[PDB]
């Protein structure tokens, strides 16, 4: 039974002055899908 | 909260996040709410009078008052911050507390934990307790049977019931670690984190990286108890051997509870892996588990007082008192008591009152001033009679009834078994000492059958606990002195298993006259051929076949409270003048031929008879009934 | 070879359709969680395709992946309503379900090994019976051949370590991110992990620091047993060869130590980690545990060992100690109900022959003669398992239900006779020795035989078997054995009315109780050795005889019986 080892498989992030890289992709992420140039 | 310290809870488990999530905002992975459980908790704090509240069982409880107030009322008087939250109480109250609570225990104690915190202090503003009172848990919905239960109750309240085996020595394990540079004496504390210490890696002062040393006993330890116990299952499936679990208490609870000590343990069930090898970091698939402990219930039903129970001032109600004192007013109490014992077996009226006096035992006196040894202040019995006779019943009831009591029959046992051993602990594999029958019963009784056959290399043991009730043990592994003070409850057979009526009382024992001497009562149990004893015994059998012990455990209780008689003159010259007589009589050879030792066991008789009449002095009638029951039961 | 997902698909109509739908009431049943375990049977797989059969007795392993995960998609379907979650199990995976749904967003692609397992979210499990047409091998001959095959065996067991939980899927949970990882574990042995690979840590290289707990991961029922050959099945003059086997799920707490078994699982292998190769240990991992051949009035006696002849009264008896006295524990103190007999007898009556049919006979016996169970061999002792000190039994606390054929009583250790003592009258062991500090608990029943004073105070039964010679006895009997070897009730149905008999709990009436003292008084004038006990007999075996009559109610044929059976044997 020790001759193989599948991986170790896992999850998302779920729950939970200086930020964190994860919430600043987001930031990215939210800026260039949503901004708007023009008027209406 | 007035600002009391939150002392971690070491034996609730290692932390954890908890996470919290929505579907209002319950703990991930549980249907539990903090907000819920707390306000539940509380409203049971505060609203929970008991439907029937027997004070004789339930003394400083009342009818009246809501339940646990007046418990914080006493929790405010003294100091000791722990509240026995009764689980069946819950279970009545709100069954889905109970399901949350003995689902989720490590989570929902601490919102208890609060409540109660709050509670307290908001009716309490300047009573001071040393930190938060916490909240027991027990009496949980019972397990029968550890084999039985499943891998689904993992850190899930469980209870159980049995008795210690083991109580290995403190263990501290590391809760605030200290750190110091090593350049700069900067300090710092560490908090214990969900299971690891975190090295702080740079001084906080001078920046210097890894110059922090962990100074070991500057440190915050909370203590550790390692108590091997084998269970006492109610359910024995057919082969299951006698299962045994490792118990680990915590800085409270440790040192609470003595090896042979007969308990209901409520804890939680906790599976921890197992290293492969004592130096590498693996583990094994197989984990091993092991109930912790969140709380003893040292009460049982079925079982008397204990001694610690005993001991302890507010046990008993001034209503219950007053019980107990008319009723040994009544003049046939002793015989009252006598019947009761084993009600099953038919009217050995003689023989239940011997093992009633043997039960309350006889008066503890310090021979330490006077350097006489220590006096043995037990009592023993033979019962030896013929095979088949309800003897060794006798000896099942009495070992069930009485706390503290360990059981052999004949050979199956050893004088290194029953003293003591050294086996390494497969847990810490330290070589330790592990106790035998005869060291669980230190303050009990031992039943021992078929101890004719008990060769004498045993029986040698037997001889040092009945003389002084020391056991030294002499060996490699240590050389110390053991406490047995045993009371002894044996059972003979005749020679070749049948009382021949040629052969006088001695020779037909066949056992060492210096072990003969040693018990202060022995029974003849000899069968008359009354033809109406042979029909009411016939139908007491069968009548049971067809088919109080409160007020008696309490009365005993009581008994040895605070009842300690004392010789008067009159008894002292009775047992001068009887002790004479009885060396007169049994003079005659092949009878038991008295001795200085007989002397001692009608003192300790007339001690015994004066405890259960709660005289506070031995009587001419205890010294009287001493040596009539001596005489009656040796003949 | 062959290609599986073709596989799983053939597998997949398979188990939706074939029979009332055989196999889809199993499956709503599990996928409403009224069952937690399920078996396949390779006879109702052969009754439509045999090359699928073949190839599952050749490569078992895969296929029981495949029909797991079969059932385990076929699962929601055939879910209908809301189950209870009776499990902090069951919030679990809810809980875990419900927040891949939240943040599932469906369209995006997801990794290889970013997913909830199979093993870990199952909560059922699958195991196989094999079929008719595979015949059970011998444990000495499952070689390495037999590795990965299909195989059923039958063996007796010799000790069985208990429910401990294995782990199966364990959880780590990081200090930073939230995430919950997975270890699948599969051997003997993992070792642990310490970084988190979830993507918010490898997007914000933290330190993962994850913590393993008890709470996420997935333990299961697990038991390593053993078993031993047939002393049929062993060749001439080998000892019978052992083998290991390993126990999950609904099949755990299904085999005792002594009870005959046959296990149905495949022979995989473990690493061995000294000569050079890659070597490795031998495991056959269960699949269906079903104990058989032993642990599945007039004319009934006399079918109680049809190659005896004579001792009639002995038969009845014996028969009626087999559907036992009745059990009861009034007010505290223990009245067993076990009847004790002994056989003292002339040499050569076939006192051992009957003491060896009721061994075959009880649902659990155990033949014991002197000295091959001496010591620990009657007792319970300490032996090395998870290594502990795991203290296991031997005969009697085997036989802790059953009946022990004890065989030569006379000539036993003397320690062996006290311990004898001790559970016919106590059903009890105490033991304080050496490393053993127990009372085992024994509630057996003693068959001793023996060739000619405690013996008579200490029983229910003595029957003395003087063969005084008779010239028509001697001859009927020299007729029926030469017959028998001229020559050479069923057992099962026999067994089958014994077992029903034992559970109709009578409880005796107030008419007999003059007639009962009344008797016991005139025996003990007729006597004037015989006392409380030989009361307690005559009472049992009363019981006992209404139990035989199957009514609830004991009359005065039991009683004139059972003093007919005591005249007899004191006699
Ligand atoms: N009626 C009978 N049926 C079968 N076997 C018999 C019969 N009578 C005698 N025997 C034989 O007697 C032999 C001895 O029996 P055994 O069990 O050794 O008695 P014991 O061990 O009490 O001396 C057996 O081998 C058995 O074959
Ligand atoms: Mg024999
Ligand atoms: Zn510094
Ligand atoms: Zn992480």
């Amino acid at each position: 039974s020790g001759f193989d080892d599948p991986g170790i498989f896992y999850s998302d992030s779920f729950g939970g002055g200086q930020a964190r890289k994860s919430q600043l992709q987001r930031r990215f992420k939210e800026f260039l899908r949503q901004y708007r140039v023009g008027t209406d | 909260v007035r600002g009391t310290p939150v002392r971690q809870r070491p034996d609730l488990g290692s932390a954890q996040k908890g996470l919290q999530v929505d579907l209002k905002l319950v703990i991930w992975g549980t249907d539990v709410n903090v907000a819920a459980c707390k306000e539940n908790f509380q409203r049971f704090l505060q609203r929970f009078i008991d439907p029937l509240a027997k004070e004789e069982e339930n003394v400083g409880i009342d009818i009246t008052e809501p339940l646990y107030m007046q418990r914080l009322g006493e929790i405010n008087v003294i100091g000791e911050p722990f509240l026995n939250v009764n689980c069946e109480h819950i279970k009545s109250f709100d069954k889905n507390l109970y399901r949350q609570l003995i689902s989720y225990p490590q989570e929902v104690i601490p919102t208890f934990d609060m409540a109660v915190n709050e509670i307290f202090f908001d009716r309490y503003p300047d009573s001071i307790l040393e930190h938060q009172i916490q909240v027991r848990p027990f009496n949980a919905l019972k397990t029968k049977n550890m084999r039985n239960l499943n891998p689904e109750d993992i850190d899930q309240l469980i209870t159980i019931s049995g008795m210690v085996i083991r109580t290995s020595q403190l263990i501290p394990e590391m809760q605030e670690a200290f750190f110091q540079c090593q350049v700069c004496a900067h300090t710092t504390r560490v908090e214990m984190d969900r299971g690891r210490i975190a090295e702080p890696s740079v001084c906080g002062r001078c920046h210097t990286t890894h110059s922090m040393a962990l100074i070991h006993n500057r440190s915050l330890f909370s203590d550790k108890q390692m108590i091997k116990l084998q269970e006492s299952p109610e359910d024995m499936p057919a082969g299951q051997t006698p299962h045994t679990v490792i118990l680990f208490a915590h800085n409270d609870l440790v040192d609470k509870v003595q090896p042979g000590d007969r308990v209901n343990v409520t804890g939680i069930y906790r599976a921890v892996p197992i290293r492969v090898n004592p130096r590498v970091s693996n583990v094994k698939s197989v984990y091993k588990t092991h109930i912790d402990v969140i709380h003893y219930r040292k009460t049982d039903a079925k079982r008397l007082h204990g001694l610690d129970e005993e001991a302890e001032q507010k046990l008993f109600s001034e209503k219950r008192v007053e019980l107990l004192k008319e009723l040994s007013r009544k003049p046939d109490i002793y015989e009252r008591l006598a019947s009761a014992l084993a009600p099953s077996i038919y009217e050995h009226e003689d023989i239940k009152k011997g093992i009633l006096l043997q039960l309350f035992g006889g008066t503890r006196k310090d021979f330490s001033h006077t350097g006489r040894g220590k006096f043995r202040a037990e009592i023993n019995i033979l019962l030896c009679g013929d095979p088949g006779t309800s003897k060794s019943q006798l000896l099942q009831y009495v070992y069930n009834l009485v706390p503290r009591g360990q059981y052999t029959s004949g050979k199956g046992s050893s004088a290194v078994g029953l003293t003591a051993y050294v086996m390494k602990d497969p847990e810490t594999r330290q070589l330790v000492l592990q106790t035998g029958a005869l060291v669980l019963s230190d303050n009990g009784i031992c039943c021992i059958d078929e101890f004719d056959k008990m060769n004498e290399s045993t029986r040698s043991v037997l001889h040092e606990v009945m003389e002084q009730q020391t056991l030294s043990i002499a060996k490699a592994g240590i050389i110390c002195q053991l406490n047995a003070r045993t009371s002894v409850l044996a059972a003979a057979n005749p020679i070749e298993s049948q009382w021949n009526p040629k052969k006088t009382t001695i020779e037909n024992i066949q056992l060492p006259h210096t072990l003969l001497s040693r018990f202060d009562l022995i029974f003849l149990m000899l069968d008359p051929q009354d033809e109406a004893y042979d029909r009411r015994l016939a139908h007491h059998l069968v009548a049971l076949y067809y088919q109080d012990m409160a007020v008696l455990k309490d009365y005993i209780a009581y008994a040895h409270s605070t009842i300690m008689p004392r010789l008067s003159e009159e008894a002292s010259q009775a047992l001068i003048e009887a002790y004479v007589d009885m060396r007169k009589i049994g003079s005659s050879r092949g009878m038991v031929s008295a001795y200085p030792r007989q002397l001692e066991s009608l003192i300790r008789l007339a001690e015994a008879h004066a405890k259960v009449r709660l005289s506070n002095k031995v009587e001419a009638i205890d010294v009287e009934e001493a040596k009539r029951l001596h005489r009656e039961a040796l003949k | 070879l062959k290609d599986y997902a073709l596989e799983k698909e053939k597998v997949k109509k398979f188990l939706q359709e074939f029979y009332q739908f055989k196999y889809g009431n199993q499956l709503v049943r599990l996928a409403h969680r009224e069952q937690v375990a399920l078996y396949v049977d390779l006879d109702d797989v052969a009754e439509d395709d045999p090359e699928l059969v073949d190839s599952i007795c050749e490569n078992a392993r895969r296929y029981a992946k495949l029909f797991a995960d079969a059932v385990q998609e076929l699962l929601p379907q055939y879910k209908e309503r809301e189950v209870v979650n009776k499990d902090v199990l069951d919030v679990y995976i809810e809980h875990r379900l419900m927040m891949e749904q939240r943040s599932r967003d469906p369209g995006m692609v997801r990794s290889p090994q970013n997913q909830y397992p199979a093993e870990l979210m199952r909560r059922f499990e699958l195991y196989f019976q094999g079929p008719s047409s595979n015949k059970p091998r011998v444990i000495r001959e499952v070689r390495a051949d037999s590795v990965g095959k299909l195989v059923t065996v039958r063996g007796i067991v010799t000790r069985v370590s208990e429910v401990k939980p294995k782990m199966v899927v364990a959880t780590y949970t990081c200090d930073q991110c939230g995430a919950e990882t997975y270890q699948p574990i599969q051997s003997p042995t993992f070792m642990p992990l310490i970084m988190c690979p979830s993507q918010e840590c490898q997007t914000n290289r933290s330190g993962g620091r994850l913590y393993l707990q008890t709470r996420g991961s997935r333990f299961i029922k697990f038991q390593e047993m053993k078993m031993q050959e047939h002393s049929d099945q062993v060749p001439v003059g080998n000892i019978p060869r052992s083998i290991t086997v390993l126990v999950e799920g609904e099949n755990t707490r299904i085999a005792q130590p002594g009870d005959h078994v046959s296990v149905t699982g495949i022979f995989l292998p473990i690493l061995r980690t000294v000569v050079q190769g890659l070597l490795s240990e031998t495991y056959l991992e269960a699949h269906r545990i079903v104990k058989m051949n032993k642990s599945e009035y007039e004319k009934l006696a006399a079918s109680i060992a049809p190659e005896i002849y004579g001792h009639e009264d002995v038969k009845k008896a014996l028969l009626l100690l087999l559907v036992g006295g009745v059990d009861q524990s009034p007010r505290g103190m223990k009245i067993r109900g076990n009847i004790n007999i002994c056989l003292m007898g002339d040499p050569g009556v076939a006192k051992s022959q009957l003491l060896s049919y009721i061994d075959r006979l009880a649902p659990r016996s155990q033949y014991t003669t002197g000295r091959g169970s001496s010591g620990v061999g009657l007792t319970a002792a300490v032996l090395r398992d998870s290594g502990e000190l795991t203290l296991e039994g031997g005969a009697l606390v085997l036989a802790d239900q059953g009946v022990c054929c004890i065989d030569e009583f006379d000539k036993m250790a003397e320690a062996d006779r006290t311990a004898i003592h001790e559970v016919m009258e106590q059903q009890t062991i105490s033991i304080a020795k050496a490393g053993i500090l127990t009372t085992l608990n024994a509630r057996c029943s003693i068959l001793a035989a023996a060739n000619p004073a405690a013996l008579l105070s200490r029983f229910d039964l003595l029957w003395l078997i003087q063969d005084r010679p008779d010239r028509d006895n001697d001859l009927r009997l020299a007729q029926h054995i030469t017959y028998v070897h001229q020559h050479s009730l069923d057992m099962k149905l026999m067994r089958r009315y014994i077992a029903m008999c034992r559970e109709k709990q009578p409880m005796v009436p107030e008419s007999l109780a003059d007639y009962i003292t009344a008797a016991y008084v005139e025996m003990r004038r007729e006597a004037w050795y015989t006392s409380a006990r030989t009361l307690l007999a005559i009472l049992r075996l009363s019981t006992a005889l209404a139990r035989l009559r199957m009514v609830d109610v004991v009359e005065k044929e039991d009683v004139n019986e059972a003093i007919r059976l005591m005249e007899m044997s004191k006699d």
